[PDB]
């Protein structure tokens, strides 16, 4: 917007090319993580935690 | 008429049955559809026609009740004293197939005669007209001057040099033929027959002789103007311009004659008389572009209407036949993307195309040539028009072909085959093949219902992801107002400056020559007020509430 | 704002003068590149 | 009746709500009918002050 | 909006199949004329003249 | 609007609007073409129920039927209807600020 | 099996003999507890009263 640029040249930040869609865990829940299972598809490769 | 009692058993019953409905009717109903429309004459004025006999639950009382009963009623008296499905397209057009008798053997062949003997017709017409001629012997000079491509005037005629100097014999004959201007008569209907012996383009052809159309149809429109201007406007007699004008209709004696011969008719003309003048000379002077008595080119057009309206009522008797020959073939390409009518209404153009493209020369089957074009169009059509997503041909061929492997696979290997396997049997990427496979699968119906008491459908459960969030829109206010604030605590030069710069409260946003210029300075200067103002702002104090708004 | 409604038959001409544009051919979108 | 009764309302806006649509928009069209919004229905679905 | 200029005239079935039949009541002519006419099984005279 | 994974959804509409250009269309060539008026006649009925079903799809002859099978909606029964614009306060008009 | 019944007599003498263990689909299984995995979701088919 013809704002935004203004802040952005005073404190010279720098706009992501991406952005976060992350799993976050539902509001009003609290537990403990027991077990996390990875798949991943033919072609990709293996992260180090899979 | 028992129907009307039935009508009655239903309103006393406060509902009717199937079974009821069917008992009543009359015994001579054999279509369907007529007793689908008279169930549903006898919904729309009540009562509901349910399928079975179903009580301390109060039922519609009387919704559709209304004047539209006792019309309803009428109508149901009207359907006993006659009868006609007409409710389906399709049984109609075969009703009308099968009234055009499927009997023309070896009569194709006669009819095919007929066309030939009628397209001839309209070239003959054709070869009394000079122009045409010019054009020709012009586009001969041309193309053998390489300015196009040689045959560009045949398809084929009855090697170059022979075809030039051909083209040259004639362009003599046509000499001698036009500076003779009572010797131009033999001439020219010799030179006509000489040329009788070509085959042009579709094309040059057909375009010359919608130029000849043309030219006629601007005579006539003169004709028009000296007609309806006097015979049908200033009340001319239709005698009177029978007499005079035709039969002239190019000297001055027929209608400056015309005012002059002192009659009630004649002296009334004056008026007019502007717009016919000027018609005299534009005809006199188009005779010259045609050199043709304008009744002569009249009646050869009128010969060629004649022929090809013969060409046209024959080519309908050779399409119907072979119409039902297209239902015929046509029948085992349904359930694609299509319906069936548009399926046979392809197969009927691509039969029209075939018999405008047919030959009697060649000892063919008509169920052989023509099925094939016949095929082709409906096969077209349905990868043109199946799908709401247009994928090209190609692209169909390729997911045919995948399906017809993925299924031979599936009964040889025993179970589904992977992707990586049957881009390893078909020599294609993985990628195109994971592509192909997402292309083809067709979209959804946001309308289909989800099973939820509520009976919702997946029309509802789609959010919209272009909003902006009224959150995001009351932050941005409270940019506007923060940075109102923030310059309004600067220098005015500065505030200015920076306005114009970063385009804040304003249109289009300037250019550093632009601000310079704007009140009075060079662009460098502009640069370092700029500068000073930004670093006015990344100073402390003043830079609060923005870092805010970052919240970085 | 307004005060009532009302509802008749549309002419042509008054059909022609809602829409922006004649809709000719019969496709949507172009299946590799989802621009209309 | 009450059923035959609330088939005589002068707002086809009110009178296209619950009865049969299709009908009650063609006889409101042919016949030009003007709705001027003044019972409770009406005021209701265009979004106005009942 | 949007506009389709059709290539022939076509019947608005709401003021066909209403069954007050407008059409049918405006012409004097029953639904099942009308019918015939437009499904292209008869002729319809629109001037007898002379 | 584009669903996960490729896949599309849309109204019906669209199908029945197809419906009505193509055959116009193919009707307009006809008549460029001077074709014999068997098959015009014919066209003329095809586009006659294609732009009935488009108004008001079952009314009179025998709704016309999507891919799943069902009898696709038309523009009067996205009006008229228990699940149409009209009748939607017979339960609906969900609403922010609130809570259960 | 596949026999083509060679076509003079008796209605065909049989000449051909094909013979061959085709696939013709997965049968689910039921569960030592009378329940089936249809797609990793534990389902119950209830019997029917007809
Ligand atoms: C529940 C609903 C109807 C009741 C059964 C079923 C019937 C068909 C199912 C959709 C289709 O499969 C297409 C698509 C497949 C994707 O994988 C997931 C999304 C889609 C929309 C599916 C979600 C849901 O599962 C649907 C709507
Ligand atoms: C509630 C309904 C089943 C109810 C039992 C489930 C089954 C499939 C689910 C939809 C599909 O995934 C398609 C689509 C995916 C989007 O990402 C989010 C919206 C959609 C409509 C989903 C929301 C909803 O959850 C659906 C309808």
């Amino acid at each position: 917007t013809p704002e935004e640029k203004l802040l952005r040249a005073i404190f010279g930040e720098k706009a992501s090319d991406v952005k976060d869609s992350s799993l976050r865990v539902p509001n009003g829940v609290s537990g403990t993580v027991i077990d996390v299972q990875v798949f991943t598809r033919d072609g990709v490769e293996k992260d180090k935690r899979a | 008429s028992q129907l009307k009692l039935l009508v009655t058993r239903g309103k006393e019953q406060g509902y009717l049955t199937y079974a009821e409905v069917n008992d009543h009717l009359p015994e001579d109903i054999v279509d369907s559809d007529q007793i689908e429309d008279i169930i549903q004459m006898i919904n729309d004025m009540g009562i509901q026609v349910m399928e079975e006999a179903p009580d301390d639950l109060m039922l519609a009382e009387n919704t559709a009740d209304e004047d539209a009963a006792e019309a309803a009623a009428q109508v149901l008296s009207s359907v006993e004293s006659e009868i006609g499905r007409t409710t389906d397209p399709v049984r109609m057009y075969m009703r009308e197939m099968g009234t055009v008798e499927l009997l023309t053997r070896e009569g194709e062949i006669d009819i095919a005669k007929r066309i030939e003997d009628g397209i001839n017709q309209v070239q003959c017409s054709v070869a009394e007209y000079p122009e045409a001629i010019t054009y020709l012997l012009e586009q001969y000079d041309r193309v053998e001057a390489e300015e196009a491509r040689l045959s560009d005037l045949i398809t084929g005629f009855v090697d170059p040099e022979l075809a030039r100097e051909k083209f040259a014999e004639l362009r003599a004959q046509y000499v001698v033929t036009r500076d003779t201007i009572a010797t131009a008569q033999e001439e020219i209907l010799k030179l006509s027959e000489v040329f009788k012996q070509f085959r042009l383009v579709p094309k040059q052809f057909d375009y010359l002789v919608n130029s000849m159309r043309v030219m006629m149809d601007r005579v006539r429109t003169q004709e028009r103007l000296i007609m309806k201007l006097c015979v049908e406007q200033c009340k001319m007699p239709k005698k009177n311009f029978i007499t005079l004008f035709t039969g002239n209709e190019t000297s001055d004696t027929w209608f400056n004659a015309a005012i002059a011969m002192n009659k009630p008719w004649s002296e009334k003309l004056h008026d007019v008389s502007e717009e016919v003048h000027r018609a005299l000379q534009k005809l006199q002077q188009i005779e010259e572009e045609t050199g043709l008595t304008i009744e002569q080119v009249k009646d050869i057009n009128r010969r060629m209407s004649i022929g090809e309206a013969k060409a046209r009522r024959a080519k309908k008797e050779m399409v119907e036949a072979n119409l039902r020959l297209v239902i015929s073939i046509a029948k085992k390409y349904t359930n694609r993307g299509l319906q069936f009518l548009d399926l046979i209404q392809e197969g009927n153009i691509g039969l029209m195309k075939a018999v405008d493209k047919f030959e009697y020369r060649r000892g063919y089957k008509f169920s052989t040539y023509a099925t094939w074009w016949i095929r082709q169009a409906i096969t077209r059509s349905i990868a043109d028009q199946a799908r709401t997503i247009r994928i090209p041909v190609h692209m169909i061929e390729t997911i045919n072909k995948l399906n017809r492997i993925s299924r031979q696979m599936l009964q040889e290997m025993g179970r589904e085959p992977t992707p990586e396997e049957l881009a390893e049997r078909m020599l294609m990427p993985e990628d195109k093949i994971r592509k192909v496979l997402k292309i083809a699968k067709e979209p959804i119906s946001m309308e289909t219902p989800i099973g939820d008491d509520e009976d919702s459908h997946l029309g509802d459960f789609i959010e919209d992801t272009t909003l902006e969030l009224p959150l995001d829109s009351a932050t941005t206010e409270s940019l506007r107002a923060a940075t109102h604030d923030v310059l309004a605590g600067l220098t005015a030069r500065e505030a200015k400056v920076l306005r114009m710069r970063f385009g804040i409260d304003m249109n289009t946003d300037y250019t550093l020559e632009e601000v310079g210029k704007q009140f009075d300075v060079t662009r460098e200067r502009i640069r370092q007020i700029e500068a000073k103002a930004l670093r006015k702002l990344r100073h402390p104090s003043r830079s609060e509430v923005l870092r805010s708004f970052l919240d970085d | 704002e307004f005060d009532a409604i009302k509802i008749a038959l549309a002419s042509p001409d008054m059909i022609r003068s809602w829409s922006f544009g004649e809709v000719k051919k019969p496709e949507t979108i172009n299946y590799r590149t989802f621009k209309p | 009746g009450i059923t035959k009764a609330s088939l005589a309302t002068e707002s086809f806006i009110s009178a296209a709500s619950f009865q049969e649509t299709t009908r009650v928009l063609t006889e409101a069209a042919v016949a030009g009918k003007r709705d001027e919004l003044r019972g409770l229905k009406e005021n209701v679905i265009v979004g106005r002050l009942i | 909006m949007g506009h389709i200029e059709l290539a022939s005239p076509t019947a608005h079935i709401w003021f066909l199949k209403s069954l007050p039949s407008r059409i049918g009541l405006l012409l004097d002519m029953p639904l099942r004329d009308i019918e015939r006419v437009l499904y292209f099984e008869s002729y319809v005279v629109i001037e007898g003249g002379m | 609007v584009p669903l996960d994974g490729g896949r599309f959804a849309t109204s019906d509409l669209n199908d029945l609007y197809r419906r009505v250009i193509n055959r116009n269309n193919r009707l307009k060539r006809l008549l460029d073409l001077a074709a014999p008026d068997i098959i015009v006649r014919n066209e003329k009925r095809m586009l006659q129920e294609a732009v009935d079903a488009l108004l008001d799809n079952g009314r009179r002859g025998r709704a016309i039927t999507g891919s799943n099978k069902r009898p696709l909606k038309s523009l009067a029964d996205m009006i008229k209807g228990k699940q149409g614009r009209f009748r939607q306060n017979l339960l609906g008009k969900r609403v922010d600020y609130s809570g259960r | 099996r596949l026999v083509i019944y060679e076509r003079e007599a008796p209605e065909g003498t049989v000449k051909d003999i094909k013979e061959q263990e085709v696939y013709m689909g997965e049968i689910p299984l039921m569960t030592d507890n009378g329940t089936f995995v249809i797609n990793g979701t534990e389902r119950v088919i209830v019997s029917q009263l007809h």
